[PDB]
DNA sequence: CGGAACAGTTGCGACTTAGACGTGGTTGTGGGAGCTGCTATACTCTCC
DNA sequence: GGAGAGTATAGGTCGAGGGTGTACCACGTCTAAGTCGCAACTGTTCC
RNA sequence: CCCUCGA
């Protein structure tokens, strides 16, 4: 997200990695968009230098008011008249831009959300050799995948013919398209003649000539229309070779470059397919099915001819949050461009300023539609800080641009040798989503092109140095990497002459130490954050280790936390980075401390105060409660933990308690995974947790009238109303059991809905009051607690409500839950069970 | 109570339990009310009626331009409807008129 | 071909032409022709002929005409079966059927409006094609071409989708249903239980038995009328518990754990009022239910009529099925701790 | 209603069948008016054809009572009866042009193809207006 | 009841009205999760599919021309009579020629010029059950199916009593293929129930048919109840076909009784049990 | 005039395959693109006499298309949203019934309401039969005094006296 | 425990309205997103 | 006639908690809300 | 329906 904004932090890190003249995510969208020209070239509009204003509201404000955490976006829009030479430079407000919080989340309509990184296939060229034909003979396929554009497929037939499919269009001899590109039937025989299958295909080609080829191509695309020569050639030009409707990214360009060896001189100029790329693709495929192991192309050098692994992480890419948001920005921005063009013809020049041309509605709407409707924009899972932390580290294969759940085979869900140090092989769901969702490894990074890197130690002349290099999956296959468990002495020399390593395409071998390139920077390098927290993980089978990683994120925050006696050392760094703990940004002395806030006086004389989240409801109903761990007068340092969070104790993740355990059958109550507990854990509240429910109710307009929230509930005893206030809303601090009224509400009832008996009494007693039904909000069955909060929004006031809704009331109930028979306990090793008896 | 749960009931060969689950415990609209009425009065459980989901099935079939009829042994079809007077007669009888 | 000779023949496209070919179709002639080809013919043409005669002979019987394969009128399903509900936030939700019907109505009405304006033949034919496509989508969507999609590119669910599939009417709403007088909870081990008994939480048993309790404490002085009994049970007044103990005696219940792989996945037990919110399962039946006690939950069903109670006591009682119905071997048998103990 | 059910029969429903089932034609795309929250007349939810949404209440409101059971409002055409009829009452649409029932065309094998001895690709070209078909020729006149 | 024998659950003779097909299906399906060949083989057997790794079988006694060259196997059989020579088309070299005991000979592998009996397997592997049906007759296919099916469960440590698999296999051949219609109106090639086939044969037998083996899916969709078949598979297809044929469901099935809310014709729902009349004896009424 | 029809079929129809590709851009759905192009052609043919013979037809038709899409677009934007759903969730049904005039009634509620109300019945029994009939008609069935008098064969004044007196009687009887 | 006489209320029935709301016309360009990363099996069509 | 290809079908059960609206103007056409009178209609009040 | 999760 810092790259999207073009943050100064990103700039410095960009200068550190070296500067390509780095452009932010927004900057790139603005520069590709500019200039916006009239179709006559008479006028132009250009954008530059985007800036973000201050945030509209603080985070907890948006959470309370159902707002979106956002900042106004400003751009400098310069309009130029190509005739008069007059220039108009203006400042335009582009919208309220949803902002990433300090915790790496977004607040959309008050609810906190996470954008999961998406696993997709990078643009490029991928060759697939299928031997599964019924003839038992091997076939060879290829796909050309761009970032945005039209699909192009070449297939050598089971009948021995080279086919072409364009955006699912039906096959034609590969020569048909090549001819239609301006190729003679003879010139194909010059380059492609070495292929006996291409020789057989040109005779099976039904027609020759560029006019008949281009005409046959335009027929395949449009079912019922007329062909035209200049229309079809400009159509084929704009379908592939033009930048507007077809875009290979720089990733796709380089991948095609490296895969075909076309440009060695590293030109960065343009990313689009080329005629030489089509020729190179067919030539690569031609030699492939023949069985050649290498190919050299005119102006190209020594590329192996081989199939590509679809699941390899050099061919598989990660679209991060900044890139997803950038894509939406590009869509809505292109819409705004369309509006500006339509507005250039209508308006009177010198009566136009940019702000009259610029309509920002489709941009804001484009952003809103993403966070609302996208599978990647997700309700944040906060059971405890660990469930929320890994959620932000999730790598998801499902979504737009990804694969459908229906179309995901068992080969996508398997651990892959390119995952090592990149995606954790352990942490992943055990349900239907197994293998479709994964966790970033502890030391992994996402490189600027979307590929995941892992650090390694340079091994020079059999010595293990401290020089660190981040390698991608492709770079890792060229070298020999020793596992971390490989012993080394004080000197860099290996202890053993033979060491088990991964060398080529994920094979494990006893290997000479003499030739070793790199070595793992540590154990746990291949493992996620939650998996790195399992003590003695190496002694647990991968299945129970999976169960352990998922079960830690299901732990409820206890009324009091306790750190484990036995950790892995990951618990502290996990709690701090998760961000549910309060940390001092600057070193100083504690000037004042209470349960409400902590203020630190820096040596500057400037002070900084940290407000405490107190009994806050998480998305899943657990209790987010922060407590200060520091005292007045204490000296603290930058990075030190000031206050504990829900599952933290002294800054280390505490997901449970240390219990005294005996391993033995006891009188059948622990039979088959059932667990027996001491009633001490009930009496001393060691397993007790706080759970906060949100009950919502609104009065709206109905067929027979408007609903009213009231304390006047027909035929209801005054005794049961005793805890309601004067509005009909239950009073703060009341103890509510199932069936008790939280909020009284009445709804208009028609005459026909009265019982004959109810009709008689109302008539003879002269009751003229409105006929109503009791719609009051009541506590659901099996619920109890104390009322800890109330929010009311009225149409009488300026509170913004949906159409037809007069009043909206939320009631928050908090319950203390003692551990009990039927609750589920687990250890970190996958060992689970219900409590069968408490004794 | 799903498909496999019904297989178990059939495997036990318990007909009345399976019929009771799929009519007066779920679908049958007059039966579900008459059953509760019988328990409160301490009487025997009434005989089940027709499940609503079958009438719904017939209607979805007609909407496919399939003409489906439930035929008696006579060979003539059977209208599926309820007399609307029984509820009004009981309500009028409850007031003494 | 119409400009000249147009008075010597008639031709059309669309379904009106197919309706014409059917109207002019001689059924008996084509049937006897097919039978001749089956008799005196051989090879693949004999197969084609037979397969055709299945259809034609099917239509040969009276009361059944091929004309029904072309519709001049499309039926509309009652609205309760395709309802429309208001949502929090002032928005609405409709069944896909309403949107499909809406497309049919819009294209039919536009076809009328084009017929009245004397529109060019190509446009009227376009509207007829679109009407045919929309009635296609309404009946079976996606069966031909690409499906009509609502918001999110989700293809709408046609009238064929109601019947078929695991979520269809047959499988979900007919061969199975949700039922009254049922509950569920997590199961814990019942080691103190006899084989024919199961632990039932107090609140579960009070809800499931609510009418029986109500009548019983109405008969006793506790409740003045049945409605006072209802309100008295909903508040859990202390008088109910004793009464509950009385109404539950020798009244069996059904316990079920999913998936049900065989009939022992449902067994009948005598309920015992038990403290806590968990269902207590006898240790010996865990083989039949495959209950792991790692958080497994089970469901409870209450037999009502004399026949249902009798079936539970006799047919389904836990201690009346000890043996595996597959291999005849013993099923409720010591295992795990018990075995070790012995 | 007990088990007197003997057989259950299907047939093709003729247009006459469909119009006999129907309680009225649905002529309008509108569903319900937002302000009134009441079903638009001659629409998919129309009370006149499908029945009243509230027990014993017609659309105009002239009759709200059981006293009127069985009568049809002169103004709105709704019938005073139970809303239960809204689950048993069907409508219909009269088509400006004939339409094939896709079960009998696109299903494999194509029933229309076997009935008329037509290729399903050709049948498709006809039904979807990509090809003309000859309904009749005059043999005598052409010969003369 | 007597042909079925003991009820494994009660240990006694099976009661009249016990639904033993559902019990058989549950008994076969419940262990299915434990089968790691394997469960796909149980499917391949129950659906009567031509097996992969097909093993040819001899049609008639005679002499064998064994070509078997250039990574290919080809088997011609010249019958002992003047009949035409049957030729098996393609047999891959990955298959093994069967080792067996040749009649009037020793135990050895199949060789060129050998003499073979009628039902001899030409190769080692899975036999096409349809071939063993049309050659060795139905009572042999019963043996082959029950043994090959039970074999998979035995290998996995699961014991199913043979009688369940026998129930399913019984349902697998109820029918005959119509060859010559005769005077009997039966369309040739259709699959007609054996009882109905023998009943429709009236000289005052013209209908010719041969026993069929049909998988459980095809046998299920072939039931006389369009209501039962519509709720199983291919609902669109079944409903179109049933509408065109003006089929009338008789409602006698138990799944149909479930749908319409009628007591299933099994167990306590049988006419024998449900119509029982209960009366107290005179001596008891006295007291 | 038939001149407009022929000239329309020669000039306008070849533009369809163009205009349709435009309609897509607005709808991004093929069905709504078809409907849009068709309504556009309705407007164009109906209004083709207003088009100037030599002027460019493509821009004219394009503007008709856009404007039609906007009429439809603002029209849909004024209405509250209708979301097509494959299935209406049970949560949606209950949530909707919380605001309903009549909620989701259990079989228990239906069975209890159907039971006789004893107090009311016995109180009505104490009334004289005439007062009972009249008060019944009026206060339950809702008859007017005219119709009640027509049914009971008495003057309307009798209906008034019996209504008042039976009502006060029930008031003293039931409290 | 009636039948007029007499005096309070809904309630239907008109009409003015002010605004949402749909209609006139409609004239320089201008052709969508999304995907395709499922397996296995039976059988009609259709190209030959 | 006869073979490939193209299209059709199927793919576990039961539970818990969550879930969305870029785009022409300048106007006449209609409607969505009314305040307001007589009948028509409810009620007392008697003799 | 979809997301995600339990057996
Ligand atoms: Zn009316």
């Amino acid at each position: 997200f810092e790259w999207l904004i073009g943050s100064p932090r990103w700039r410095e890190s960009a200068a550190e990695r070296g500067d390509v003249n780095p452009v932010g995510g927004l900057e790139e969208v603005l520069y590709e968009l500019s200039p916006i020209e009239d179709f006559s070239g008479s006028m132009s509009l250009s954008f530059s230098d985007p800036r973000f204003d201050d945030v509209k509201a603080p985070v907890d404000e948006c959470k309370d008011k159902d707002m979106t955490y956002a900042a106004p976006l400003f751009v400098t829009a310069e309009f130029i008249n190509n005739n008069t030479g007059e220039i108009k430079s203006q400042t335009v407000f582009m919208g309220d831009f949803p902002m990433m919080t300090e915790k790496g989340t977004f607040i959309i309509n008050g609810t906190e959300r996470v954008v999961v990184s998406q696993l997709v296939r990078s643009p490029g060229v991928y060759f697939d050799e299928t031997i599964d034909k019924s003839t038992d003979k091997t076939l060879h396929s290829v796909k050309v995948i761009p970032s945005r554009g039209a699909w192009l497929e070449f297939d050598v037939d089971k009948r021995d013919t080279v086919g072409v499919r364009i955006d699912r269009k039906r096959r034609q001899p590969v020569t048909v398209l090549l001819k239609a590109l301006g190729w003679t039937s003879e010139q194909i025989v010059e380059r492609f003649g070495f292929s006996e299958i291409m020789r057989s295909t040109l005779e099976k080609d039904n027609t020759v000539g560029t006019d008949e080829a281009l005409l046959d191509i335009y027929r395949k695309l449009r079912p019922g229309e007329p062909p035209t020569k200049e229309s079809a050639q400009t159509l084929l030009e704009n379908l592939f070779f033009k930048e507007k409707r077809y875009d290979l990214a720089r990733v796709g360009r380089y991948k095609v470059n490296k895969k075909l060896g076309l440009h060695v001189g590293e030109p960065i100029t343009s990313s689009t397919l080329t005629e030489e790329d089509v020729v190179a693709t067919i030539e690569y495929l031609v030699r492939l099915h023949e069985g050649q192991t290498t190919m050299t192309v005119p102006g190209g050098v020594e590329v192996p001819v081989e199939t590509d692994d679809i699941d390899h992480f050099g061919n598989r890419r990660l679209r991060t949050v900044g890139e997803l948001i950038q894509n939406q920005i590009r869509v809505g921005m292109s819409r705004m461009e369309r509006v500006v063009r339509e507005r250039m013809t209508t308006q009177d020049v010198e009566a136009i300023t940019p702000q009259t041309l610029i309509n920002i509605r489709p941009v804001v709407a484009a952003i809103k539609e993403f966070f609302g409707t996208s599978q990647l924009s997700q309700f944040m899972d906060q059971n405890n800080p660990l469930s929320g932390l890994t959620h932000k580290r999730r790598l998801s294969a499902l979504g737009p641009g990804g694969l459908s759940r229906e179309r995901a085979g068992l080969e996508v869900r398997d651990v892959h040798p390119s995952h090592y140090g990149r995606m954790c092989p352990i942490e992943t769901p055990e349900g239907p989503n197994i293998g479709l969702i994964g966790s970033l490894s502890v030391y992994a990074r996402v490189n600027p092109f979307g590929f995941i890197e892992t650090p390694y130690r340079k091994v020079v002349d059999g010595v293990v140095s401290d020089e660190i290099v981040y390698l991608t999956a492709d770079e890792e296959d060229r070298h020999v990497v020793a596992q971390a468990n490989s012993p080394i002495d004080a000197d860099g020399r290996f202890v053993e002459p033979r060491v088990l390593v991964r060398r080529k395409a994920g094979e494990v071998e006893y290997v000479p130490s003499s030739e070793v390139d790199y070595m793992d920077v540590s154990p746990r390098q291949m493992v996620s954050v939650a998996t790195a927290m399992i003590p003695f993980l190496e002694h647990d089978d991968a299945n129970r280790a999976l169960m352990g990683a998922n079960m830690q994120r299901q732990a409820v925050p206890l009324v009091r936390s306790e750190a484990p006696l036995v950790g892995t050392g990951m618990e502290l760094r996990a709690a701090i980075d998760a961000g549910d703990v309060v940390v001092a940004e600057e070193s100083g002395v504690i000037e004042e401390v209470s349960a409400d806030y902590i203020t630190v006086m820096h040596d500057n004389g400037t002070r900084r105060t940290y407000r405490m989240r107190k009994f806050a409801r998480s998305n899943h109903g657990t209790c987010a409660n922060q407590c200060p761990i520091v005292d007045a007068g204490d000296r603290v340092e930058a990075g030190q933990v000031i206050a504990d969070g829900p599952c933290t104790d002294d800054g280390e993740m505490a997901l449970g308690k240390n219990l005294l355990v005996a391993i033995m059958p006891w009188e059948g109550h622990n039979y088959e995974d059932a667990i027996i507990l001491s009633n001490r854990l009930v009496e001393e509240d060691v397993l007790t947790s706080i759970h906060i429910e949100e009950h919502e109710i609104d009065a709206r307009d109905t067929k027979l009238g408007a609903e009213e929230i009231t304390r006047d509930i027909p035929n209801i005893s005054d005794e049961v109303l005793a805890d309601l206030d004067e509005r009909g809303i239950v009073r703060i601090g009341a103890e509510v059991r199932d069936g008790d009224i939280l909020v009284g509400k009445v709804t208009p009832k028609g005459e026909t809905e009265l019982t004959p008996e109810e009709r008689l009494l109302r008539a003879i007693f002269g009751e003229k009051a409105r006929e109503v039904r009791d719609t009051s909000l009541k506590v659901p069955h099996g619920e109890s607690g104390k009322v800890i909060g109330i929010r009311v929004f009225s149409r009488e006031d300026e509170d913004e409500l949906p159409a037809g809704v007069n009043e909206l009331v939320r009631v928050y109930v908090a319950q203390k839950r003692k551990i009990s028979d039927g609750d589920k306990l687990a250890g970190r090793h996958g060992n689970k069970g219900v409590i069968g008896k408490i004794l | 109570f799903g498909e496999m749960e019904c297989w178990a009931m059939q495997a036990y060969g318990a007909a009345y339990t399976l019929q009771e689950l799929l009519t007066i415990k779920s679908d049958d609209t007059v039966g579900r009310v008459k059953v509760y009425e019988a328990i409160v009065k301490g009487e025997n459980i009434p005989e089940p009626g027709i499940p609503e989901s079958f009438k719904v099935l017939l209607k979805e079939l007609q909407s496919l331009c399939l003409n489906v009829e439930v035929l008696s042994s006579d060979g003539a079809a059977i209208e599926l409807r309820e007399g609307e007077d029984e509820d009004l007669e009981r309500a009028a009888a409850n007031l003494g008129i | 071909l119409v400009d000249r000779y147009g008075e010597y023949f008639t031709g059309a496209m669309g379904a009106e032409s197919i309706q014409k070919l059917i109207e002019n179709f001689d059924i008996d002639a084509e049937a006897e022709s097919l039978r001749d080809v089956i008799r005196n013919g051989k090879g693949q043409k004999k197969l084609r002929a037979l397969k055709r005669l299945k259809v034609v002979a099917a239509f040969q019987q009276s009361g059944n005409s091929p004309m029904g394969m072309v519709l001049d009128a499309v039926p509309v399903i009652p609205p309760e079966l395709r309802p429309m509900v208001q949502l929090d936030g002032g928005r609405f939700a409709t069944s896909d059927l309403n949107d499909l019907y809406r497309r049919v109505i819009n294209r039919n009405n536009r076809l009328k409006r084009l017929i009245d304006l004397g529109a060019p033949e190509i446009i009227v034919n376009n509207e007829k094609r679109m009407l045919q496509e929309s009635v296609d989508a309404l009946f079976d969507n996606g069966r031909r071409g690409r499906p009509v999609t609502g918001p999110g590119n989700r293809p709408l669910k046609s009238l064929s989708d109601l019947l078929k599939g695991k979520q269809g009417r047959f499988r979900q709403n007919l061969l199975g249903k949700r039922v009254d007088y049922s509950g569920r909870s997590v199961i814990v081990v019942g080691p103190q239980l006899k084989l024919h008994q199961c632990g039932l939480p107090k609140l579960m048993a009070l809800e499931l038995f609510k009418p029986f309790v109500m009548k019983r404490l109405v008969d006793l002085n506790h409740a003045q009328n049945i409605k006072s009994a209802k309100r008295m049970v909903e508040r859990q007044r202390p008088q109910v518990w004793d009464v509950l103990e009385e109404v539950i005696a020798e009244h069996p219940v059904l316990l079920n754990r999913a998936p049900t792989l065989h009939r022992l996945g449902i067994q009948a037990f005598e309920p015992m009022l038990v403290e806590g919110k968990a269902i207590q399962l006898h240790p010996l039946v865990c083989e039949a239910f495959n209950a792991d006690f790692d958080g497994d939950q089970m469901a409870v069903h209450l037999p009502l009529s004399a026949e249902a109670q009798a079936e539970a006591r006799i047919l389904m009682l836990s201690s009346n099925n000890i043996l595996s119905p597959a291999s005849g071997r013993p099923l409720a048998m010591p295992r795990l701790d018990m075995v070790t103990g012995l | 209603d007990v088990n007197f059910f003997d057989e259950l029969r299907i047939g093709l429903a003729t247009a006459e069948d469909i119009r006999q089932w129907s309680y009225g034609e649905v002529k309008k795309p509108e569903t319900i008016n937002y302000r009134t929250l009441k079903p638009e007349k001659d629409g998919l939810f129309c009370e006149k054809i499908f029945g009243p949404t509230r027990d014993w209440e017609c659309y105009c409101g002239k009759y709200k009572r059981v006293r009127f059971k069985g009568i049809i409002c002169e103004r709105c055409g709704v019938e005073v009866t139970r809303a239960k009829v809204r689950r048993e009452r069907m409508g219909h649409i009269e088509l400006a042009a004939p339409v094939t029932h896709i079960w009998y065309f696109k299903g494999v094998p194509s029933r229309l193809g076997y009935l008329l001895d037509l290729a399903p690709k050709d049948l498709e070209k006809i039904i979807y207006f990509a090809a003309y078909v000859i309904t009749s020729v005059d043999e005598e006149m052409r010969h003369n | 009841a007597t042909c079925y024998g003991r009820s494994m659950a009660t240990g006694k003779l099976v009661d009249i009205g016990e639904a033993v097909g559902i019990v058989a299906a549950q008994s076969i399906g419940e262990p299915g999760t434990q089968l790691t060949g394997g469960l796909p083989r149980v499917q391949e057997l129950f659906e009567a599919r031509v097996p992969r790794g097909k093993a040819p079988i001899a049609d008639v006694t005679g002499r064998v021309r064994l070509e078997d060259g250039e990574r290919f196997y080809k088997i011609t059989i010249v019958p002992d009579d003047g009949g035409e020579e049957v030729v098996y088309d393609k047999i891959s070299k990955r298959q093994r020629l069967r080792v067996f005991k040749h009649e009037d000979g020793s135990e050895r592998v199949l060789s060129d010029g050998d003499h073979v009996e009628v039902g001899q397997q030409l190769m080692e592997g899975s036999a096409d059950p349809h071939e063993v049906l049309r050659v060795q007759g139905p009572r042999e296919v019963q043996i082959h199916l029950v043994r090959e099916v039970q074999e998979v469960y035995r290998a996995q440590g699961v014991s199913i009593h043979d009688k369940h698999i026998e129930v399913i296999v019984r349902q697998m051949l109820r029918r005959v293929t119509i060859i010559d219609s005769g005077s009997t109106e039966f369309l040739p090639g259709s699959l007609i129930d054996r009882a109905e086939f023998e009943a429709e044969n009236r000289r005052v037998e013209p209908a010719a048919g041969r026993p069929v083996l049909m998988g459980i899916t095809k046998a299920s969709l072939a039931t006389d109840s369009w209501l039962s078949a519509a709720s199983f598979q291919e609902t669109t297809r079944v409903l179109t076909d049933a509408a065109i044929n003006c089929r009338s469901d008789k409602l006698n099935g138990l799944k149909e009784n479930v749908i319409i809310g009628k007591l299933i014709p099994a167990g306590t729902g049988i006419n024998r049990y449900r119509n029982i009349a209960v009366q107290p004896t005179e001596e008891a009424r006295a007291a | 005039d038939e001149e407009l029809t022929a000239r329309f079929e020669r000039d306008a129809i070849p533009l369809l395959d163009q205009l349709y590709g435009g309609a897509l851009r607005m709808t991004r759905n093929p069905a709504d693109a078809e409907d849009l192009l068709q309504e556009t052609m309705v407007k164009a043919y109906a209004g083709f006499r207003s088009f100037r013979h030599g002027t460019n037809l493509k821009a004219w038709l394009y503007r008709i298309l856009t404007n039609t899409y906007i009429n439809s677009y603002r029209k849909k934007q004024r209405q509250p949203a209708e979301y097509p759903t494959e299935q209406i969730t049970d949560w949606q049904l209950a949530s909707n019934a919380e605001h309903s005039s009549t909620g989701l009634r259990s079989a228990e509620v239906e069975a209890l309401e159907a039971l006789p109300d004893t107090e009311i019945k016995e109180a009505l029994q104490a009334l004289p039969e005439e007062f009972r009939m009249a008060v019944y008609y009026a206060d339950v069935e809702g008859f007017p005094y005219k119709e009640i008098a027509e049914i009971m064969d008495t003057p309307i004044g009798t209906v008034m006296s019996r209504l008042h007196r039976g009502r006060r009687q029930l008031r003293g009887l039931l409290a």
